[PDB]
């Protein structure tokens, strides 16, 4: 069983500006099945990337990930406030399911 | 069923064929059902482990927590996984001075029972083929040898139960008229007695400990079930039953037993001895096997010439099985969520006296070869081949062309 | 539009059972592996297990295995979970998922990221 | 009372078989495991096996399993033993036993310490 | 296979002293399936003790026994003329079963 | 008429849960081979008569 | 193999193996003796039977 | 005398196959078992199997086992030989053989060495 660790805890951000998100897990993930997801309260959770590089169908071009190993990240080139939610991170596949914390995105 | 006038007929219960037929059709399906679960000989390898420690206890004395060695996946991981199984499927010398091992594993393969298979007894019936038919003795009071002075006849017998029990005959039926006591007819010493009464007896029973179950995977495609932590206030399990109606029943049993031997002493006593198999009233209900001492149920001792002061007995559980006592063969069961509780009529008693001494009878529980269940019970029946064909003188005659 | 639509908020008996269903829409129900995840509050999701609708497979976490039981119906499009012996940990939001499309470029189980959810329900443990 | 009455004494041929009873009375026979026991002069006890005689399973010790036969019957309250291919250290007086009775606090096995044996029989290896 | 060795050879008493017998073992009997017996020439022998300390039914309340690990131990709080015999150790069950080579209660 | 003079004695190995593998153990008596045993003229003839 | 009051036997191996004891455990040396006949050999920097 | 004959010479194509014939003389065919050798110009002998016509068992050196196949026939005095993908490493000259006589003090295969060989045939790879 493998743990992930997410880090910044929380990024405070304004409308315009860049946003990095990292996630670290307790092993390293050859396979590059890792996804990240992101979540509202009293919405049902959404999806963003998946296999670390593959946006999800509809979301918005902003989105974009990369990783190798045990160092996966997600970024934003121009936040917004629909971003404003938590994002976690995910290693899946093969009896081997895994969450994050958490990362917190919020109004600066 | 029909009812025919003016027949006498033999019958003989203790050599009657089809017993052998019940007990061998009963080890077969047993047999056929359980082939494709999955073994427990990977876990037979010896074991380490120490005293459990129930939730918020410092011991558990009924138990034994118990770390064992076994492959995981296939031969290529193995895992030292724990759980805790009861004394009676541990033992514990030789090797090393902290080796463990199961009891039955070493002279016999064990397999544990498909979990979603039940054991619980239904009504069969048991119909002859083409060509035969069965007979019954309505009588009320038969002996089970020699003639029988009112004979019906069915094509299939009512449905019987193959309960599994010793000592005690329950989830079975009742004699009609007074209490009859049956037994080999050659000696006044006998090789089994079976007394049958005519009014049941409730018994209930319960395990107040909640189990939770812990599963470990060996199998590609199977698992073992195991038994892990305990959850509960902690006790023996135990059975219930009326004291005032025992008492009348006792003293019944024993009025139709003097009629046999009219002089002064019987004495009822507790358990002959040696294994646990006989000398612990045996049963299953919900889904594990219950050994009780009887003991202090049968301490009554008579000479010749109603819903309070319940008697309790301990009663104490086992997982591992010599059933039907094959030769080098044994069952494993699978615990069950929470408590169970439990009900069931008392009918009968399986009986043995000793060897006779001065002006005393022994009577105490004895016997316990399976076919005494069901021949406590089959004692009606037989089965008889038809021969359609006779030939007879008469004044008749065809005409010749 | 693909949705996935779960039954009403329960509240159940401490060592009792709590049976929930996940009805979906917009898709075949026949031919998407579905998912079940829980998260307590302030905690970690935690996956427990999948199950297949066009066969009938299954797969626990085997930290459940003796806990959880799922079953599916073509018939329902919906789709059965079953949680014994409650304890009062088990006090969370509980989700059904819906896997992504496999493409034939695709390696084994790359899909089984989660495309779709449902939108939860809560699960108290009480008296 | 208890007792267990054994067969006469025997004085059998080098490579010949040597065949035993052991006959009891005061219990139910078909009811309590028997042991057999050796001792040589002035040696130890050797233990040998054991016989159940409600079942019938057996177990030997493995040094003597090629060379030694249990056997019991419910109608004769008599156990039989036979141990083939004699040979001079087999001169030897040789006993049958019992075990106590199994109280349900005790653990498995516990009884099997020897309760009642017999008065025992001589065996002398000669031509 | 495990190995005993009794301790004394021969104890010398008349009636009326006390007696204490040792029983050595090979390997530690965490279990206390320990027994001790008696006998005489010409007559059956006797059980004595079972179990380490549960005493045989019908015998005398003069014997008594104790010990643990590999060292296992009887005793006599009286010696009376009977009891001059033999007296033998035992570890039994589980394919275990092995014997001492005895001790002699003799007539000072 | 044939015979096998050497005395044998068993000894057994435990593979398995109520089995056991029979192994061949130490050997007793003056070794000789297998032999079997004929009657001479009689097979002359019987030589002659095929 | 050395038979009774005998230093040799031409006939007889004396053959040692390993062999689980246990159910499915225990790996452990044990030995009898076979006929020539059920047995093979190459190889080996030492030689190795079969 | 004792003779084994052999099938004419072959040429054959890449990735074909290459099958050979032995016919046998002044020795019961049946009660023999039979070998087939190859050797490359200038190069060792390379084993390929063996055949024994009175049962058909059969066993190859695993390098070549997935690429030829034996059988033989009582009623023809002849063994066959089949090597399937045919590559320029093939072309080489290939025998059958036959085994001495077992004797009575021999250990098992101690006569499997090559008693009688055949004239041999070539076999080359080309297009």
């Amino acid at each position: 069983e493998i743990v992930l660790t997410q880090s910044p805890g929380t990024l405070s951000l304004s409308p315009g500006e860049r946003a990095t998100f990292s996630c670290r897990s307790s092993h390293s993930i050859r396979s590059r099945r890792v996804a990240w997801y992101q979540h509202k309260p009293g919405q049902a959770p959404r999806l963003v990337i998946h296999g670390v590089s593959n946006r999800a169908s509809g979301i918005s071009d902003r989105f974009s990930g990369s990783g190798s190993g045990t160092d996966f990240t997600l970024t934003i080139t121009r936040v917004e406030p629909e971003d404003f939610a938590l994002y976690y991170c995910q290693v899946y596949g093969a009896s081997s399911y895994t969450f994050g914390q958490g990362t917190k995105l919020e109004r600066k | 069923e029909m009812v025919l006038k003016n027949v006498t007929e033999n019958f003989n219960m203790w050599k009657n064929d089809m017993v052998d037929q019940m007990h061998e059709d009963v080890i077969s399906l047993w047999d056929q059902s359980l082939k494709p679960c999955v073994k427990l000989t990977p876990l037979c390898c010896t074991l380490n482990c120490t005293n459990a420690t129930a939730s918020n206890s410092s011991i558990i004395e009924g138990m034994k927590n118990c770390s064992f060695n076994i492959t995981t996946e296939l031969r290529c991981k193995r895992e030292k996984k724990n759980a805790l199984f009861y004394k009676l499927d541990i033992v514990q010398l030789d090797g090393n001075s902290s080796q463990y091992r199961l009891i039955n594993c070493d002279t016999s393969v064990i397999t544990q029972v498909c979990p979603k298979l039940s054991f619980d007894p239904i009504p069969i019936h048991y119909c002859a083929p083409a060509g035969y038919a069965i007979l019954k003795c309505n009588n009320k009071t038969f002996t089970g040898t020699g003639p029988c002075n009112n004979v019906s006849t069915v094509q299939c017998t009512h449905g019987i139960k193959p309960v599994l029990s010793t000592q005690l005959l329950l989830n079975g039926s009742l004699a009609e008229g007074e209490i009859i006591i049956r037994s080999e007819n050659i000696t006044k010493n006998v090789k089994t007695i079976i007394v049958h009464l005519n009014e049941s007896v409730k018994i209930e029973c319960t395990r107040p400990n909640n189990k939770t179950r812990t599963s470990i995977r060996i199998g590609p495609g199977q698992a073992f079930y195991a038994t892990g932590q305990v959850i509960g206030d902690i006790r023996e399990a135990y059975c219930n039953i009326n004291e005032s109606k025992w008492n009348e029943t006792l003293q019944r049993v024993s009025k139709k037993l003097k009629e046999y031997f009219p002089h002064k002493n019987i004495t009822f006593q507790p358990s002959s001895g040696g294994d646990l198999e006989i000398t612990t009233h045996s049963f299953n209900c919900g889904g594990e096997f219950f050994y009780c001492n009887t003991s202090s149920l049968f301490n009554r001792t008579y000479m010749a010439n109603n819903s309070t002061r319940t008697i309790t007995i301990h009663c104490r559980i086992k997982q591992i099985i010599n059933m039907w006592q094959e030769v080098g063969r044994a069952m494993y069961a699978p615990p069950i969520a929470g408590n169970i509780t439990c009900i069931s009529n008392i009918t009968g008693l399986l009986l043995t006296r000793d060897y006779g001494k001065n002006n005393t009878e022994t009577f105490r529980p004895g016997g316990g070869n399976m076919k005494d269940n069901w021949r406590s019970e089959l004692y009606k029946y037989k089965v008889v081949k038809i021969e359609p064909l006779g030939v007879a003188p008469t004044r008749c005659k065809r005409r010749v062309v | 539009q693909v949705q996935l639509v779960q039954s009403g908020a329960e509240v159940k008996k401490p060592g009792a059972s709590v049976k929930v269903s996940c009805q979906a829409s917009g898709y075949r129900f026949s031919n998407f592996v579905i998912h079940w995840v829980r998260q307590a509050p302030g905690q970690r999701f935690e996956w427990m297990g999948w199950i297949n609708p066009y066969n009938g497979n299954k797969e626990f976490s085997a930290k459940f295995q003796d806990r959880v039981t799922f079953t599916a119906d073509t018939s329902a499009n919906t789709a059965y979970m079953e949680l014994r012996s409650l304890r009062s940990a088990d006090t969370a939001v509980y989700y059904c998922a819906r896997v992504g499309p496999y493409s034939w470029d695709d390696s084994p189980q790359d899909n089984y990221y989660m495309d779709v959810w449902g939108k939860g329900t809560t699960v108290i443990v009480s008296s």
